[PDB]
């Protein structure tokens, strides 16, 4: 049941998610400049709405 | 204030570059002389460096309502003058190859200097506004110098258009901030609001729709996804300068506006920064770990670093080292950076059309060149912040801030962003030694100006581990670089 | 008189119309002539601003900013030509070749 | 004083071992022995003229010698050097494996030979600071700087048979490991100089001032966890041990890196030199949870080199099994189980150095690990069947090796302070037989189970016959007369066990 070091494999978790996440986060790289400047719409909404929240 | 010749002699390094300007200029109509007017270039831009001393000598002194020349603002001329140099020293090699006007792209790297000693020493509103746009108008035609190659021509489109996007969303920042302030000095952003009233929304408004357009420039999640494209295609050359000129000088001035603003204590603000210094730190680490491009890999690589910097600035109301903290990081990266893109820059000298930017050129490097491959090694052990080397001193520091400040959150990315960081870092390094029998790469120019080139990216590698074992010299120099508060 | 937060609507009003076309439009012009309309909207704010104050400081950088537009614009269709001569087409879709 | 040069002789031999590849790639290997000889001979003179066997616990802090040069002066970081009987200890122990990871390496003759002899020396370097330093920050420096010479000898100078790929698979996953834990134990040493200077007023970075820093209950647990991260990754403390056998695997093969910088027990002296004097009641309501997690790499390990077939991954394996024993010994306050620490971490070097060096050797012959394609191989060669034997028989613990001397020491300690405990782990022993047998029963005994096992092979050589009897007569010594080595480290563990139980109570 041991032979392959199943608590190794389970301290593999926090790359298998890493190399996951990485993944997605490189979708939003897609060459379109138009979603760049979409992206910085959001960014801009996303601060000016916490500012007030948490003025 | 008027400009008295005591207030002149502050004005040195500006003065110098500017009158370098013109003259690499009168010099391009008399004759177009590549060897001449890169030497002129590279004459005024030292002269400058030199003229920092008598700086010194005179004293921290406020020249106009727009600037104030101290400590800080001479250590930061003094960084952005070395990796002006460099540009410089890189640029020769490349150009040598480059078949059309070449002169131009030492006039516009002299300008935008001028544009980095001015965020250096700005102390108001217009001079932030206006040193931002005299370090970005000449990047987007060094970014795109090589327009005939299909991605400096999608790099410039790009860096223009989303750099002028930000620059008004800044403008109106400033605009809703002298709404409700009235002066445009740093010291008065914050001052007329009364005890437990620093919250203005207008004024929290107006310095959000600021970070958009500061974000943008130092590559802060959200407004990152610039980088990774335009570090590619811009020329290597120019990756090296906006990769290390723009970015130290913009976070500099940064970090004097959250000083002297009464406002920059707002915990709205802090807290915002922090969740952007959070996902920077993840996010620009995790996007890097799969990268076969090392240009953009060294952009990832800048999404995370300039993180790191941000938490001394969210530590910067709650100690003394942050300011300490953030000149020894913008040291070492100046090295570490200087050394990878230079590196980068001389496999893809002189001009050939597409540069070496696949992690598959750098795949036996050392059994090609072996100086340039030990470099390398050196300068992604700093990147990594690997003790032995200057980029730990300057993750010690961050650490340090952080601790202090109980920014646990912060401090907790910083490990593992660190951790994630290991992995990409060490693959570019071990790779270098790695036998690759295929053999496309070009063969090394043999002038002493592209030996010139290997000597900067030597010496920087010597500083990162040198400073990296005995870091006392360096934390002695940004002990003294302190603003005028 | 005219309230100052009138003058600040009118500039956040011609700052998100500029905006919004940047984004909408696929042709490299528009989106130009749009940061056009974000840039004047930033410069029409701080023109407000300065007034309520009666400070001069406002028209000083409404000159800042449309110099700024000026340079910026030229560089602007300076590529736009570039792109153009070479490719014969403004969809700034197309110049999406680095990704990822 | 000669504590400086413990670790510069080693760094300045490292820069020659390269610098004199000119004159030959015969060159580097005798600059490096020379080099690990004056390393040794320093030490045993140190040893010699400390009179440890006389020294009584005075208390911590009590050092036979000391060096303090000015580092950092800004952070108030300095070069602080100090010796004591069980610092002494293992800086002798890293000096006879560091000349034996150079002999094992020296019909190596290839280029770029001295390079790898440099990235050797400075592991050794490391090492030998790390047992030396007492400056929180140059102790974390040493910790991370041997690691990057270590990573380079994995991934360039690795297995011979394995890919380039998986040997840098291997050194990537062993340096994440080891750095991102030991930058949480930097996060702790920063955190306890701010809690210093809080409470007191002290920049300090000194182990000695920050002995005593007045400290909430929640934050000396935090502080104290954070240590244990990084001492946890490197004993290894399951289930932070994955990059043990994956490097082991992928080390040069002759076995350098293996006695060099994975058999020296870096984390078990940190755990006994810091984490139990600088927090002592985190220490204590932490033991519960330490010794049960030495209770399962016991058992986990021995079941795990149980069932490998690769012979180094077996042996890599086994060092988690008996590590499980001293992690329990640290925790138990019992001068008696502390003492058999010592003697077990000496005598596991000795033991696991002679299996590396003896796997080594046998690949040179066969050109394989696995034990599935060995067998009857006692009948084709002259020494290695029969001294495998002793460093096995001396690994499960028989009585007279050594080994047997550390283990029960423990036992005898821990049943005083915890006895189920000390029962269940005594069990281990039982497993131990069975994989040490195992390996035994797998490789040398039986008929070939290949054609390459069915031929005569090489006999050993003179260099490797000295070296492998060294560790015999080192390991029997230790085993009949542990006396000498238990006088030495006496003052400083009963200094150590003192301040824990005086301080806890
Ligand atoms: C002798 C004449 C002929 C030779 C001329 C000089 C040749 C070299 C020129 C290039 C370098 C120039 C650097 C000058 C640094 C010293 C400036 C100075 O005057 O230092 C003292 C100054 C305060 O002076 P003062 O106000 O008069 O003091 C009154 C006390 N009651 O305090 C300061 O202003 C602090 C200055 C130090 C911090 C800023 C440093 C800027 C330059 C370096 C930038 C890069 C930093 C990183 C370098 C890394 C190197 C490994
Ligand atoms: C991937 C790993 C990443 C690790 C990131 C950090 C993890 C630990 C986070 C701890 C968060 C804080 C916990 C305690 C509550 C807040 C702090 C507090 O109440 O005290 C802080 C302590 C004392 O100072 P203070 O109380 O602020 O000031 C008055 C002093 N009389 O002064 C302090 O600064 C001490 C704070 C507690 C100890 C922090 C250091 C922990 C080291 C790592 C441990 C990892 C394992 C757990
Ligand atoms: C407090 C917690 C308990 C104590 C912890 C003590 C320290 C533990 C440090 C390690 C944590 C677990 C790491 C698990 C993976 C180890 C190796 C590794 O990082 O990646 C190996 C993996 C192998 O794949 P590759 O190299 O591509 O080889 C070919 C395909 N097999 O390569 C990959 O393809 C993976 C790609 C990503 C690698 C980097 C990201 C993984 C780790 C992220 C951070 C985890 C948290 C660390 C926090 C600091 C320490 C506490
Ligand atoms: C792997 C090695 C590192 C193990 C890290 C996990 C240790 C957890 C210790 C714990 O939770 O102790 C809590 C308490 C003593 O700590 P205290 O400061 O009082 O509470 C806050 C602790 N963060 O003491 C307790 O209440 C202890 C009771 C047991 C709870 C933790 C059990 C952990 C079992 C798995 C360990 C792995
Ligand atoms: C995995 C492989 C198998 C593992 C099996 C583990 C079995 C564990 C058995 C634990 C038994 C503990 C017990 O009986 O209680 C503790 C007992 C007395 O403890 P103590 O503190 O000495 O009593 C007060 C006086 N000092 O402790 C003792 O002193 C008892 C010592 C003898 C234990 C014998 C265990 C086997 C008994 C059947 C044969
Ligand atoms: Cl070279």
């Amino acid at each position: 049941l041991l032979k392959r070091d199943p608590l190794n494999s389970m301290m593999n978790i926090p790359a298998v998610l890493s190399r996951f996440a990485g993944k997605g986060l490189l979708l939003s790289e897609n060459g379109y400049l138009r979603w760049y400047v979409a992206s910085m719409s959001i960014g801009a909404v996303v601060v000016l709405a916490l500012l007030m929240v948490l003025r | 204030m008027t400009i008295t010749p005591q207030n002149l002699i502050a004005l040195l390094p500006l003065l110098i570059v500017g009158l370098t300007v013109v003259v690499v200029m009168l010099s391009i109509a008399w004759r177009r002389n590549h060897f001449l007017n890169a030497t002129l270039s590279v004459i005024g831009l030292n002269a400058a460096l030199v003229s920092l001393w008598f700086v010194g000598q005179a004293g921290a002194m406020d020249v106009t309502p727009l600037m104030r020349v101290d400590g800080f603002a001479m250590l930061y001329t003094g960084l952005v003058l070395l990796a002006s140099l460099a540009t410089c020293t890189f640029a020769y090699p490349w150009l040598e190859g480059y078949n059309d006007n070449k002169d131009e792209f030492y006039l516009l790297v002299l300008i935008a200097a001028l544009g980095g000693i001015l965020l250096a020493n700005a102390n108001h509103l217009a001079s932030l506004f206006l040193g931002i746009e005299l370090i970005s108008l000449p990047l987007f035609g060094l970014v795109g110098y090589a327009f005939r190659q299909k991605r400096s021509l999608e790099a410039s489109i790009k860096y223009t258009i989303l750099s002028a996007a930000a620059s008004s969303f800044l403008l109106f920042g400033m605009a809703l901030v002298y709404a409700q302030s009235g002066d445009l000095s740093f010291v008065a952003l914050g001052k007329n609001l009364g005890d437990g009233m620093l919250n203005e929304p207008l004024l929290l408004a107006g310095f959000g729709l600021m970070i958009v357009g500061l974000g943008f420039k130092l590559s802060l999640v959200p407004f990152h996804l610039w980088t990774p494209d335009v570090y590619q295609g811009a020329p290597a050359p120019v990756s090296t300068f906006l990769a290390t000129a723009s970015k130290i000088a913009i976070f500099g001035v940064v970090m004097r506006l959250f000083l002297y603003a009464p406002v920059g204590d707002s915990e709205a603000i802090r807290v915002v920064l922090a969740i952007i210094a959070f996902a920077s730190i993840i996010f620009g680490n995790l996007m890097a770990l799969s990268q076969t491009n090392i240009k953009r890999l060294l952009g990832y690589s800048s999404i995370s670093h300039l993180g790191y910097l941000l938490v001394a600035l969210i530590a910067l109301q709650t100690g003394e080292m942050s300011m300490e903290a953030v000149g020894v990081y913008l040291a070492g990266y100046l090295f570490s950076s200087l050394g990878a893109f230079g590196v980068v820059s001389l496999m893809s000298s002189p001009y050939r059309g597409p540069d070496a930017d696949s992690l598959f050129s750098y795949r036996g490097l050392f059994w090609h060149r072996p100086i340039l491959a030990a470099v390398m090694t050196v300068m992604m052990l700093s990147l990594a912040g690997i003790p032995m080397t200057l980029g730990f001193i300057g993750k010690f520091y961050v650490l340090a801030v952080g601790v202090q400040a109980h920014l646990w959150w912060l401090v907790g990315a910083v490990v593992v962003g660190s951790a994630i960081g290991l992995y990409y870092y060490l693959r570019v390094a071990v790779s270098l030694y790695l036998h690759a029998p295929e053999q496309p790469g070009r063969d090394a120019p043999s002038n002493w100006q592209y030996s010139a080139g290997g000597i900067v990216v030597l010496i920087s590698a010597l500083l990162v581990l040198v400073l990296g074992v005995w870091p006392q010299p360096l934390i002695s120099i940004v002990r003294l670089a302190m603003p005028l508060m | 008189m005219i309230p100052l937060q009138h003058g600040l609507i009118l500039a956040a009003i011609l700052f998100v119309l500029g905006l919004t076309g940047l984004v909408i439009r696929r042709n490299l012009l528009f989106m130009l002539i749009g940061l056009e309309i974000m840039i004047n909207a930033s410069a029409l704010a701080f023109v407000v601003a300065g007034s309520y104050w009666g400070q001069t400081d406002g028209q000083v950088m409404y000159i800042l900013a449309i110099s700024l537009a000026a340079a910026e614009a030229s560089i602007g269709l300076a590529l736009l030509l570039q792109l153009h001569r070479r490719r014969q087409n403004l969809n700034i879709d197309s110049v999406s070749e680095m990704r990822g | 004083m000669l504590l400086p040069w413990l670790i510069l002789i080693p760094f300045i031999g490292g820069f020659l071992c390269w610098q004199t590849e000119r004159f030959g790639v015969k060159v580097p290997r005798w600059i490096a022995l020379i080099t690990m000889g004056l390393t040794l001979a320093l030490s045993l003179q140190l040893w010699l003229q400390g009179g440890y066997s006389l020294t009584q616990s005075a208390g911590i802090p009590q050092w036979q010698s000391e060096f303090d040069m000015p580092w950092i002066p800004r952070f108030g970081i300095s070069i602080h050097l100090a010796i004591d009987g069980l610092s002494l200890l293992m800086v002798v122990l890293t000096g006879l494996l560091g000349v034996l990871a150079v002999l094992c390496s020296w019909k190596e003759i290839e280029k770029y030979q001295g390079f790898f002899h440099l990235n050797l020396m400075w592991i050794l370097g490391g090492v030998i600071g790390v047992f030396l330093a007492i400056d929180m920050f140059l102790f974390f420096f040493f910790w991370e700087m041997m690691l990057v010479p270590m990573y380079f000898l994995i991934a360039l100078w690795g297995h011979k048979a394995s890919d380039g790929k998986t040997r840098i698979t291997a050194a990537t996953k062993f340096f994440i490991y080891t750095q991102a834990s030991g930058l949480v134990m930097l996060i702790a040493i920063l955190a306890l100089v701010f809690v210093h200077y809080n409470a007191t007023g002290v920049w300090t970075f000194n182990y000695e001032e920050l002995l005593n820093t007045p400290m909430s209950s929640g934050v000396e647990y935090l502080l104290m966890l954070g240590f244990f991260i990084a001492f946890a990754v490197k004993m290894p403390v399951v289930p932070l041990h994955g990059w043990l056998p994956d490097a082991h695997s992928q080390a040069p093969t002759a076995g350098s890196v293996d006695l060099a910088g994975i058999l020296l027990k870096t984390a078990a002296y940190g755990l006994l030199r810091f984490s139990l004097p600088l927090f002592p009641n985190a220490s204590a309501e932490f033991a519960p949870i330490a010794m049960w997690l030495g209770v399962i790499g016991i058992f986990y390990g021995a079941w795990m080199a149980f069932a490998q077939t690769d012979i180094k991954r077996l042996i890599a394996y086994t060092s988690v099994s008996h590590m499980g024993f001293v992690l329990i010994a640290i925790y138990t306050g019992s001068q008696l189980a502390y003492q058999g620490a010592v003697i077990q971490m000496i005598a596991h070097g000795l033991s696991a150095a002679g299996l590396f060096i003896l796997c080594g050797q046998l690949y040179e012959r066969i050109h394989t690990r696995d034990m599935r394609m060995m067998g009857g191989l006692w009948s084709k060669m002259k020494w290695l069947p029969a001294l495998s034997l002793f460093f096995a028989v001396a690994t499960l613990g028989m009585p007279g090796t050594g080994n047997f001397v550390g283990e029960f020491m423990i036992l005898f300690g821990s049943f005083q302070v915890v006895p189920v405990i000390t029962v269940i782990s005594t069990f281990g022993l039982v497993f131990a037989s069975v994989y040490s047998l195992a390996m035994l029963h797998r490789a040398y005994f039986g008929k070939a189970k290949s054609q390459i096992a069915s031929q005569e092979l090489p006999g050993m050589s003179l260099r490797e016959l000295f070296m492998i009897l060294l560790l015999v007569v080192l390991l029997v010594l230790l085993g009949f007369y542990p006396q000498p080595i238990l006088d030495t480290s006496h003052s400083a563990i009963g200094n150590i066990q003192q301040w824990f139980v005086n301080s806890v109570t």
